[PDB]
């Protein structure tokens, strides 16, 4: 159980990492 | 007509002041032997 | 102030000899009077080193690095390194500092006196940045100079005395070197080494025939490059592939110096033919091999049976396998079993450490050599505390190989730092965005968008 | 407290009879000690072999006996195991092995009662402190 | 006729090139006071008969190793003042009791207070935002939590930190030893605090330095700016585009990227003066029971969390004895925890 | 500015070193002596190097009492 | 064109939504091998023989670790600094008992982060920037390479590189104390400075402009909406900051020049965190900090502690107790 909640948070994390880089707020310049 | 007795004038003394009695002292301690 | 000032130069105070650039009179001052203090230092320091000097003490004990180069090149010294006479020191540092005069001179003249550019004065002396066959013939004069000097070693190592050789046979003494390894597989062996643990690329050279052979080669193939460059242009592919300047020519160097200064400082953390260990002291490895060797002595002389002694661990207490199956000593110092040196290589046969020869052959002088590294292994303090962090005050040492490790570990480093920040502003300044974005033509708003 | 010439009073030999050493013999002693012997036996103890020290009672228990200025200065000229059984100057340093521990040729027969003397001196200050390794730092 | 208060208001007020204030009169005091007592008995005064160390430069200590060190563990909490029942007006007595600890304590927690108490000042004054004042807070947790609460959860002020360079560093290690400091993310979090704060500081100083706009035609490029110009001196679009490639993402807001300059550091020593809080108690994160478990009934389980555990106890046998004299402890060389050989 | 004369203006000007060639060097000469002269050990109570402990004994005066430790360093102190 | 020549403009193109580049090239396999083998190791790799005493340490969550106590762990010190890839392993299974994932990971990481290091000056010459944001990031790389390179060759093994993880981390620091009373380094204090210091600067700057932003948002919205991206216009007034902090400390005190300020903020970390790296650099080859054990000596020559005995009980009760098996001599050399 310890095993798969330490992976699972992890996991979540490298979703929200590809998440936050290509489905970003696009930075707008006007 | 620049004043002498100012704010900066008593901060600088009471940090220049002891800072040389103290370095003084502390000189002296070098030549101290058990 | 032509130039010495930061509204007409454009650089300020901090970064004055930026200054210098284009003014090749005054940076050739720069450059001579730089190279005197270098001589002076070496001339001063070495007569600091011998005035401290005790020659019945080790030149380990006494905080000495200029003195061991000279010894090491055979002069002042014999059998087992023992000093036999001070003077060829003593001629070392005198003539340094004489010359160091010279060159002040020199430096001084040209740099406040002399002519601030040269181009006006000689077609032959001047030089243009941007000139590619004049840059590759300055280029080219000194690497023939560099050859001369290797080839200087040679000479002092075949025909003028010899070397200081730790290997030689029945015991550590000066030797001529008759014999050079010419093979290129021998000598261009070595380059292509690993420099991982049991290989060590270069810093494995174990022989003076080798390290002389090798000299040899480099001698020529510096005065053969030299030559070449005196006679042709750059390639067209070397011409599209680099930056052609002044600072961008400083930025290959500063990463050459700090490859350099990596790579001596490797030597003499673990190189103990070059940088002999009766000079410098016993080697990190070796003083933890001499430990072992110690106990393996003094417990083998009360009646331990050192091959069959199981330590805590399971594995032996004095002697165990290496992961290949070669004897070496255990406990912590398996990690040292690549380490070899001349006390200790009459225990070793074709399968490592062998029991018999370690039953009946070590002789006084191996116990004595064994308990004189491991107790000068190169550990100490700041303020020169000899030993573990956790030792009294009381001995004062810090091995020279420590000193000369940290040293050149600084200044490689900082050295790779300054080829990064030249070859970045080389690049910079060449393509013309060295001082900022030009606020009306920012190539990123004419970049499409990333989203 | 104070180095006085009571703490610099200490056995000349076996047979009872002290000598007074001079504050200047002291600070030569512990130089000298310094100079030729620390490397291995800083702090009283023996880096190369510990299980024998220089605390005074362990060396009253050496043959022939090593606690007094005669018998620390004859250990210096002519080493020997605890035992008294083995001569050692091939692997220890002494006067008689000058020639291969090289910090021994210039000391003078002074510098070894000097010497001798620092290793008597040192545990009167410092108690089990001298001999008793890093669980006493 | 204006009143006296408000006379005086003008004359705390005025602009001099040391701002003294209200505030100025908290704070120059008892500054002054906490430097000097600093600068006194890490000079002259011993802590023999405090801790048995020597402390100062009389004795020979250098800047290393000087500290003024806190009173004896049989001192409690006493505020040790000098009129106090414990020194009764003996100024040499008062220090060889340790009362320039207190001193010092004390002078610079007030002391604190007016420096922030200055800084809200002057930013009414000149009309900022107080957010300097703000981000002072962590340095005050940092300050009363480590200085005063702990020692107030423990025996006595003994405990505290003693004020040097040395002194503190064996407050680290005893913290290790003791506490097992490292393993309490409340530490961890002022850790990733103090290094973000780091890593901000570094790589926005050089990312506006390597994004400037050509102002000026000097290679020197620090002249090309004017305070008062209205225009940004860097372009962020360029930053913004170069970051978003090399990390993946970049500030493209600049009132967020100093907010969140403010944020990292000050929550991380905030986050630090927690843990310290809980320390005062012993409320360690010590163990991981699930581990103790295991390691205890299965003598091949090892982790680098039960080699820590082994160092600790390690640090404990071998430093009570000279660290804590009060206990007179005599540890006897066969009870004393070591491996083989060392 | 703020109205102060500047340091660079008074730390070279002729009658401000006239004033501190004398005020400097009296005040480091005053700190030696309250160095050379012993004073600073008994102002302070810090032991000299021959004080720390009477020739005997290895037990060091730690403080024990709060409310007589003043008296318990006396008392150490009678028994030097 | 032709292929060779579009490949170059894709791999250098400015326009990639991460830059590639030629550092890239080499960056993007070397990081992704280093991170796959680091995630697997992390959660699956039994128990690694770390000091070659036949003591394997359990460093990976399904044998028994959590997230603060697991770790990869260093290679055993059998090996030594002598390269251990998987083809030099009988078996997998051999390689997970030596450390091999260590090796694997560390070697393909410190490669992959000198050529992230090479792609910032690489994207800055692409972007017409100024080129030395690289060079602020050689102070955290060269910290790396200490800890993970250079201690390891000095020492003479990579058991002695620090473990990848949170408890082998402290693990390392602890036995680092012991053995260089790095405390007492004073490169290692220049680093406590330059990190306190970058923090305290990092703070004082937030809190500085954070102090000074220009009204242009309501009560009902966050200032930061105050500020477009783009914008030519500075979003605070340095001269309002200015006259604050100059008169916070004193008027000289302060900068007022954002290009030096910004330089400052730059430097003060980056030197320091160089002086660290050197710190644990240098200590690699046994230069230690200050010793000052029994430097305190009275009239008759008792020893009398300082603050720095104290601290050498401490590392004493260390330097007894790590890897209690692995000493059989009564000196730890290395
Ligand atoms: C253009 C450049 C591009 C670079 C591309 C990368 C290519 C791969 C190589 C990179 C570095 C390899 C690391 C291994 C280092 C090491 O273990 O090197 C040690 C070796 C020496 O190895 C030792 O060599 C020894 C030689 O001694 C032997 O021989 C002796 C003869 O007297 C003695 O007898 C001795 O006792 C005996 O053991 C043994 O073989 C040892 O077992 C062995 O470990 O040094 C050497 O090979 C030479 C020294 C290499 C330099 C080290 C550089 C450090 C990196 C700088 C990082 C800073 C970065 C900052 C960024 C910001
Ligand atoms: C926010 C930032 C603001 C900005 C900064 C402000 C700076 C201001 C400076 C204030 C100074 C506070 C001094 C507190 C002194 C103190 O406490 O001194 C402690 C004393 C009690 O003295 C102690 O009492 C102990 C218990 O004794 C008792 O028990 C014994 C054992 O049985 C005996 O019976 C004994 O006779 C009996 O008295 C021991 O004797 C100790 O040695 C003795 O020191 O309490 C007391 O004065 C008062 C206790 C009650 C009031 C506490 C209020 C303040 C402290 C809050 C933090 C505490 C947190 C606890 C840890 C978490
Ligand atoms: C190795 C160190 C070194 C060297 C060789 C140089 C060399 C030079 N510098 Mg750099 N410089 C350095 C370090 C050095 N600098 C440092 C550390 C800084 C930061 C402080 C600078 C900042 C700097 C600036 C800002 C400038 C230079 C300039 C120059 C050049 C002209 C100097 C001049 O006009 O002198 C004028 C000074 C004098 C006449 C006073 C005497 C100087 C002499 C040489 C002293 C020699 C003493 C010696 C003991 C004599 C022995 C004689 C005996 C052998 C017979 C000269 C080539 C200038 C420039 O580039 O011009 C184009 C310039 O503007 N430098
Ligand atoms: C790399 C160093 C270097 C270089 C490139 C130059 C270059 C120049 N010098 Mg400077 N100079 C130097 C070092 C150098 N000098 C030193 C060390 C001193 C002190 C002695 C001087 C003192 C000096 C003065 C006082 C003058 C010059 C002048 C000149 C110019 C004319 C030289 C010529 O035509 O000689 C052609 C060749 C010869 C005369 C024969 C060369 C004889 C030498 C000794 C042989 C070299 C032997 C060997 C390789 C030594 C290597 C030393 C090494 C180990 C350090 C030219 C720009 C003149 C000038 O600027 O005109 C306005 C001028 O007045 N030089
Ligand atoms: C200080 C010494 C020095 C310097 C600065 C130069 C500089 C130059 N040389 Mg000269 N050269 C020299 C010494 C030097 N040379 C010597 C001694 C020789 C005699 C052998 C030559 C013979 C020579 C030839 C024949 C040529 C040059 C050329 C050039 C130019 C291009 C260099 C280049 O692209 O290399 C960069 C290296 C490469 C592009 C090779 C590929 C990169 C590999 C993979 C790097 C491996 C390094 C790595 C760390 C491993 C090291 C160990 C290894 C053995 C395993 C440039 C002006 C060229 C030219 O323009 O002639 C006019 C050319 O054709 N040189
Ligand atoms: C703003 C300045 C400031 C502040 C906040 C403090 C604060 C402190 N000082 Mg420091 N001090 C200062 C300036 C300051 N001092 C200066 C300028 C000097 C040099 C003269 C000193 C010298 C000094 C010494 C030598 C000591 C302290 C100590 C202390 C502590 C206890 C003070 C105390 O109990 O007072 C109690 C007094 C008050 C709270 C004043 C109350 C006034 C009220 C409002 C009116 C009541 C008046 C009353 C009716 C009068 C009649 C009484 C009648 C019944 C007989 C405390 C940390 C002690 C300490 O640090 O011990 C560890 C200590 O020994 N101070
Ligand atoms: C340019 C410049 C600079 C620099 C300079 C320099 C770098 C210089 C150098 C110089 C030099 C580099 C010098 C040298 C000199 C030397 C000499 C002068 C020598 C002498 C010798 C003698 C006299 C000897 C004696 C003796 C003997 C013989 C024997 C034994 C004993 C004795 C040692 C005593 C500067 C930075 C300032 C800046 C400005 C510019
Ligand atoms: C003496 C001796 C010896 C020998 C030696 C030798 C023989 C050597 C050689 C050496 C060599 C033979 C070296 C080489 C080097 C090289 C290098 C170092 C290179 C570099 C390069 C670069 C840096 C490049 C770059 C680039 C690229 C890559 C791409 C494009 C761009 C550019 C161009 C930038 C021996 C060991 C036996 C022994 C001891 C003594
Ligand atoms: C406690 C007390 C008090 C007070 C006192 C005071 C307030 C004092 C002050 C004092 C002071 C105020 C002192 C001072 C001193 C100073 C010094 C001692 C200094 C030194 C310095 C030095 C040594 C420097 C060094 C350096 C650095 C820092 C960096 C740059 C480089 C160099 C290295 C040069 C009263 C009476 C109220 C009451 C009772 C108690
Ligand atoms: C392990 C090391 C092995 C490598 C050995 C190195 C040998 C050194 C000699 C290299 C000779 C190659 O020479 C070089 O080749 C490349 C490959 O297309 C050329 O080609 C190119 O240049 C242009 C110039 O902007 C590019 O935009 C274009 O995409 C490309 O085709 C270079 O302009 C040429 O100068
Ligand atoms: C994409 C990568 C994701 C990786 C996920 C991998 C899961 C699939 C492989 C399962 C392998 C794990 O198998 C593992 O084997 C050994 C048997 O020798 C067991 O034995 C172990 O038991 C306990 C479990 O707490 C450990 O503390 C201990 O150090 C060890 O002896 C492990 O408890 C078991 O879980
Ligand atoms: C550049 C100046 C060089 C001066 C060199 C002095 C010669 S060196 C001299 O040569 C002898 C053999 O020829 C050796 O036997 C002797 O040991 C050696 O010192
Ligand atoms: C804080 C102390 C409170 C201010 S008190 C105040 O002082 C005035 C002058 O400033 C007088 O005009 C007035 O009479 C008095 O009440
Ligand atoms: O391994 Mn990891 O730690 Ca470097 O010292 Mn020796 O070894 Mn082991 O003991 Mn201490
Ligand atoms: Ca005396
Ligand atoms: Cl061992
Ligand atoms: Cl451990
Ligand atoms: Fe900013």
């Amino acid at each position: 159980m310890e095993t798969i909640t330490y992976v699972f948070i992890f996991a979540c994390i490298i979703a929200l990492f590809f998440f936050a880089i290509f489905f970003r707020e696009p930075p707008r310049i006007t | 007509s620049y004043p002498i007795f100012t704010v900066r004038w008593v901060a600088v003394h009471t940090l220049a002041v002891p800072t040389i009695f103290f370095l003084g002292a502390i000189a002296a301690m070098q030549f101290i032997q058990r | 102030a032509t130039n010495r000032d930061q509204e007409s130069s454009g650089f300020a105070w901090w970064a004055g000899n930026a200054r210098l650039i284009n003014l090749s009179g005054k940076l050739l001052g720069a450059h001579v009077a730089h190279a005197g203090l270098i001589v002076f230092w070496a001339g001063a320091m070495t007569l600091f080193e011998l005035a401290h000097f005790i020659p019945e003490k080790p030149m380990y004990e006494q905080g000495l690095i200029l003195i061991p180069h000279i010894a090491t090149l055979g002069w002042g010294v014999g059998p087992g390194g023992e000093v036999v006479d001070t003077f060829p020191f003593f001629v070392v540092g005198v003539v340094h500092l004489i010359s160091s005069a010279v060159l002040g001179f020199g430096g001084v003249y040209h740099a406040i006196r002399g002519p601030e550019t040269l181009e006006e004065y000689s077609s032959f002396f001047g030089y243009d940045w941007k000139d590619k066959n004049k840059m590759t013939t300055i280029l080219g004069f000194h690497l023939i100079v560099l050859g001369i000097g290797a080839l200087l070693l040679v000479a002092k190592a075949m025909f003028f005395g010899g070397l200081y050789d730790t290997w030689a046979p029945g015991g550590g003494d000066v030797r001529v070197i008759t014999n050079p390894t010419l093979d290129p597989r021998v000598i261009f062996g070595y380059l292509l080494k690993s420099p991982f643990g049991g290989e060590g690329w270069i810093v494995s050279v174990n022989n003076l025939e080798d390290v002389v052979g090798g000299h040899i080669w480099i001698g020529l193939i510096c005065i053969a490059g030299g030559i070449w460059h005196i006679l042709t242009t750059p390639f067209g592919w070397a011409r599209r592939a680099f930056i052609w300047s002044g600072e961008a020519y400083l930025s290959y160097s500063l990463g050459a110096l700090s490859m350099m200064g990596f790579i001596a400082t490797c030597f003499v953390w673990f190189n103990n033919t070059v940088y002999p260990s009766e000079f410098y002291g016993p080697t990190g490895p070796e003083a933890s091999q001499a430990q072992a060797m110690t106990f393996l002595i003094r417990d083998q002389k009360l009646g331990a049976n050192v091959g069959s002694a199981q330590g805590p661990t399971g594995l032996g207490k004095y002697l165990m396998r290496s992961p290949t199956g070669e004897i070496i000593f255990g406990g912590e110092t398996m990690r040292f079993w690549d380490f070899r040196g001349p006390w200790l290589e009459p225990l070793r046969g074709p399968n490592g450490l062998d029991l018999n020869k370690i039953k009946n052959d070590i002789q006084p002088w191996q116990e004595r050599r064994a308990a004189e590294y491991m107790t000068h292994a190169p550990l100490g303090s700041l303020n020169s505390v000899g030993g573990v962090a956790t030792e009294i005050n009381s001995v004062n040492f810090v091995s020279p190989r420590s000193w000369l490790a940290t040293s050149h570990f600084v200044l490689a480093f900082f050295f790779l730092v300054g080829h990064l920040w030249h070859a970045g502003r080389a690049r910079a300044a060449a393509a013309g965005f060295e001082k900022g974005i030009d606020r009306e033509s920012e190539p990123v708003l004419s970049m499409p968008s990333l989203d | 407290a104070e180095l006085t010439p009571e703490v610099l009073t200490v056995p000349l030999n076996s047979e009872g009879k002290t000598i007074t050493l001079t504050e200047k013999q002291y600070l030569e002693g512990k130089r000298l000690f310094q100079y030729a012997c620390a490397s291995c036996h800083v702090g009283g103890i023996t880096k190369t072999n510990p299980s024998l020290d220089l605390r005074t009672e362990t060396l009253a228990l050496a043959t022939p006996p090593r606690d007094n200025i005669e018998g620390l200065v004859d250990y210096m000229k002519n080493p020997t195991t605890y035992d008294g059984e083995q001569e050692i100057a091939e692997v220890h340093p002494s006067l008689r092995s000058a020639d291969i521990f090289p910090k021994m040729r210039n000391l003078t027969e002074k510098d070894l009662v000097a010497i001798a003397g620092h290793i008597l001196v040192e545990p009167k200050i410092l108690g089990d402190k001298w001999g008793g390794g890093k669980v006493y730092y | 006729e204006r009143g006296w208060f408000d006379i005086l208001d003008d004359w705390l007020k005025r602009d001099r090139f040391v701002f003294v204030g209200w505030s100025g009169i908290l704070l120059f005091p008892c500054a002054y006071l906490a430097l000097g007592g600093w600068l006194t008995g890490t000079t002259f005064v011993t802590s023999w008969y405090t801790h048995g160390l020597a402390s100062s430069y009389l004795e020979g200590c250098n800047f290393l190793t000087v500290a003024v060190s806190t009173p004896a563990n049989s001192m409690g909490h006493s505020l040790l003042l000098l009129w106090g029942p414990e020194a009764q007006g003996d100024f040499t007595r008062w220090c060889q009791l340790g009362g320039l600890w207190t001193f010092i304590a004390l002078h610079g927690a007030f002391g604190l207070i007016g420096f922030m108490l200055r800084q809200f000042e002057i930013a009414r004054l000149v009309g900022v935002r107080p957010y300097n004042a703000i981000a002072f807070s962590a340095p005050i947790a940092v300050f009363v939590s480590v200085f005063l609460i702990y020692p107030l959860g423990q025996s006595s002020w003994f405990f505290a930190p003693s004020f040097g360079v040395a002194a503190i560093f064996r407050f680290l290690l005893f913290f290790q030893g003791f506490h097992n400091w490292t393993l309490n993310p409340f530490h961890m979090m002022g850790v990733a605090g103090v290094l973000g704060g780091a890593l901000l500081c570094a790589i926005h100083g050089a990312t506006v330095e390597n994004t400037l706009f050509q102002d000026g035609e000097g290679a020197s490029t620090f002249r090309a700016f004017n305070p008062t110009q209205a225009e940004e001196t860097y372009s962020m679009v360029t930053a913004n585009r170069f970051w978003s490639q090399i990390f993946g993402i970049a500030f493209s807001n600049k009132r967020w990227l100093h907010f969140f300059m403010l944020f990292v550091p000050v929550t991380g020593l905030w986050m630090s003066a927690i843990g310290v809080v809980g320390l005062a108690l012993n409320l360690r994160s010590y163990d991981f029971i699930s581990q103790e478990i295991r390691a205890a009934e299965d003598p091949e389980f090892e982790t680098f969390y039960t080699k820590n555990l082994l160092l600790n106890e390690g640090i404990r046998a071998w430093m009570a004895p000279q660290d804590q004299p009060h206990e007179n402890f005599v540890f006897p060389e066969e009870v004393l925890p070591r491996g083989n050989a060392l | 500015t703020t109205g102060e004369r500047p340091f660079s203006d008074i730390i070279t000007s002729v009658r401000y070193w006239v004033i501190h060639s004398i005020t400097i060097p009296a005040l480091f000469i005053a700190g030696w002596l309250f160095v050379s002269t012993g004073l600073a050990y008994d102002v302070f109570g810090t032991p000299r190097p021959d004080s720390y402990y009477a020739q005997e004994q290895r037990s060091i005066p730690l403080v024990t009492d709060r409310f007589e430790a003043k008296q318990q360093v006396e008392t150490f102190l009678e028994q030097l | 064109a032709n292929l060779w020549e579009r490949f170059c403009n894709w791999v250098t193109s400015t326009d990639n939504r991460l830059y590639v580049g030629w550092f890239g090239v080499i960056m993007i396999p070397t990081l992704l091998a280093a991170t796959i083998c680091f995630v697997i190791a992390f959660i699956a790799a039994p128990p690694v023989d770390i000091d070659g005493i036949r003591e394997p340490v359990s460093g990976s969550l399904l044998y028994g670790n959590n997230i603060i106590t697991g770790a990869v762990v260093p290679s055993s010190n059998a090996i030594g600094l002598h390269f251990y890839p998987i083809w030099e392993a009988a078996s997998l299974d051999e390689w997970l008992y030596n450390g091999g994932p260590y090796q694997l990971i560390i070697f393909h990481f410190l490669l992959g982060a000198s050529c992230y290091m090479g792609r910032q000056w690489e994207l800055s010459y692409r972007l017409g920037m100024r080129p030395w944001i690289c060079v602020a990031y050689s102070a955290p790389l060269a910290s790396a390479f200490a800890v993970f390179l250079i201690y390891p060759i000095g020492q003479g093994s990579f058991s002695d590189g620090m473990p990848l993880g949170i408890s082998g981390t402290f693990n390392f620091m602890i036995v680092f104390q012991a053995e260089h009373n790095i405390l007492m380094h004073p490169f290692h204090q220049l680093g406590v400075a330059g990190v306190f210091g970058g923090a305290l600067f990092c703070a004082m700057h937030g809190s500085l402009v954070t102090s000074s932003l220009i009204r242009e948002t309501t009560e009902t919205e966050s200032a930061n909406y105050g500020y477009k991206f783009g914008q030519e216009e500075e979003t605070y007034n340095i001269v309002a900051a200015h006259g604050y902090f100059g008169r916070l400390i004193f008027q000289y005190a302060s900068f007022n020049n954002s290009r030096s300020l910004h330089f400052f903020l730059a430097a003060w970390p980056v030197v320091g965190v160089w002086f660290t790296a050197l710190g644990i650099s240098t200590m690699a080859f046994n230069l230690n900090g200050f010793n000052f054990n029994h430097s305190v000596i009275d009239a008759k020559g008792n020893v009398i502690n300082t603050w720095a005995d104290i601290i050498n009980r401490a590392n004493l009760g260390m330097e007894v107790m790590h890897e209690r098996n692995a000493h059989n001599f009564p000196l730890d050399l290395a």
